[PDB]
Protein backbone atom coordinates (compact mmCIF):
# COMPACT_ATOMS: atom_id res chain seq x y z
CA UNK A 1 0.00 0.00 0.00
CA UNK A 2 1.63 3.22 -1.27
CA UNK A 3 0.19 6.53 0.39
CA UNK A 4 1.04 9.52 -1.35
CA UNK A 5 0.68 13.10 0.39
CA UNK A 6 0.29 15.88 -0.84
CA UNK A 7 -0.46 19.85 -0.29
CA UNK A 8 -1.79 22.19 -2.33
CA UNK A 9 -1.37 26.39 -1.67
CA UNK A 10 -3.06 28.88 -2.59
CA UNK A 11 -1.02 31.86 -4.22
CA UNK A 12 -3.27 33.98 -4.82
CA UNK A 13 -5.49 36.72 -2.84
CA UNK A 14 -8.51 36.01 -4.76
CA UNK A 15 -10.43 33.38 -6.81
CA UNK A 16 -8.20 32.52 -10.21
CA UNK A 17 -10.47 29.44 -11.51
CA UNK A 18 -13.20 29.67 -13.46
CA UNK A 19 -16.35 26.92 -14.47
CA UNK A 20 -19.16 27.17 -16.54
CA UNK A 21 -21.74 24.96 -17.96
CA UNK A 22 -20.49 24.90 -21.92
CA UNK A 23 -23.09 22.22 -23.66
CA UNK A 24 -25.73 20.46 -22.52
CA UNK A 25 -24.50 16.41 -23.45
CA UNK A 26 -27.53 15.27 -21.79
CA UNK A 27 -30.20 15.45 -20.14
CA UNK A 28 -30.43 12.89 -17.85
CA UNK A 29 -33.79 12.24 -15.90
CA UNK A 30 -36.78 13.27 -17.56
CA UNK A 31 -39.38 16.00 -16.74
CA UNK A 32 -41.89 13.65 -16.38
CA UNK A 33 -45.39 13.45 -14.69
CA UNK A 34 -44.35 11.76 -11.72
CA UNK A 35 -45.79 12.59 -8.16
CA UNK A 36 -43.93 11.99 -4.62
CA UNK A 37 -46.18 9.26 -2.82
CA UNK A 38 -46.83 11.15 0.58
CA UNK A 39 -48.48 7.91 1.93
CA UNK A 40 -44.72 6.34 1.48
CA UNK A 41 -43.32 9.86 2.97
CA UNK A 42 -45.55 10.53 5.46
CA UNK A 43 -46.39 6.76 6.29
CA UNK A 44 -47.50 7.06 9.65
CA UNK A 45 -50.67 8.94 9.65
CA UNK A 46 -53.60 8.11 8.30
CA UNK A 47 -57.28 9.05 8.68
CA UNK A 48 -59.52 7.58 11.55
CA UNK A 49 -62.14 4.69 10.15
CA UNK B 1 -4.40 1.30 -14.71
CA UNK B 2 -7.17 3.17 -12.39
CA UNK B 3 -6.61 6.45 -10.44
CA UNK B 4 -5.42 5.83 -7.08
CA UNK B 5 -8.16 7.28 -4.91
CA UNK B 6 -7.71 10.31 -2.73
CA UNK B 7 -10.61 9.67 -0.40
CA UNK B 8 -11.13 7.24 2.01
CA UNK B 9 -14.56 5.83 -0.21
CA UNK B 10 -12.58 2.36 -1.24
CA UNK B 11 -9.45 1.25 -1.52
CA UNK B 12 -8.00 1.80 -5.21
CA UNK B 13 -7.37 -1.55 -5.95
CA UNK B 14 -5.56 -2.95 -9.32
CA UNK B 15 -7.30 -4.11 -12.13
CA UNK B 16 -6.49 -6.47 -14.28
CA UNK B 17 -8.77 -8.20 -16.65
CA UNK B 18 -8.04 -11.83 -17.96
CA UNK B 19 -10.14 -11.86 -21.29
CA UNK B 20 -10.27 -14.96 -23.48
CA UNK B 21 -11.12 -13.91 -27.29
CA UNK B 22 -12.49 -16.67 -29.66
CA UNK B 23 -11.11 -17.17 -33.28
CA UNK B 24 -13.71 -16.80 -36.29
CA UNK B 25 -12.16 -19.79 -38.26
CA UNK B 26 -13.78 -19.59 -41.54
CA UNK B 27 -14.00 -22.45 -44.84
CA UNK B 28 -13.90 -20.79 -48.50
CA UNK B 29 -14.96 -23.66 -51.62
CA UNK B 30 -15.48 -22.54 -54.90
CA UNK B 31 -15.32 -25.55 -57.81
CA UNK B 32 -14.15 -25.82 -60.65
CA UNK B 33 -15.30 -28.18 -63.49
CA UNK B 34 -12.98 -29.72 -65.89
CA UNK B 35 -13.34 -31.68 -68.42
CA UNK B 36 -11.75 -35.41 -68.85
CA UNK B 37 -11.37 -35.14 -71.98
CA UNK B 38 -9.11 -32.24 -71.79
CA UNK B 39 -7.42 -34.40 -69.36
CA UNK B 40 -6.81 -37.14 -72.20
CA UNK B 41 -5.22 -35.12 -74.33
CA UNK B 42 -3.38 -33.99 -71.04
CA UNK B 43 -1.81 -37.18 -70.63
CA UNK B 44 -1.48 -38.03 -74.07
CA UNK B 45 2.19 -36.57 -75.68
CA UNK B 46 1.75 -34.46 -78.90
CA UNK B 47 3.86 -34.71 -82.13
CA UNK B 48 1.66 -33.36 -84.82
CA UNK B 49 1.01 -29.79 -84.99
Amino acid sequence: EVHHEMASIDTGLSYSSTMTPARVAAITTDMGIHTQDFFSVFPAEAFGN
Amino acid sequence: PTIAHGDGRRPSKQRTFIVVKNCHKHHISTEMELSMLDLEILHSIPETP
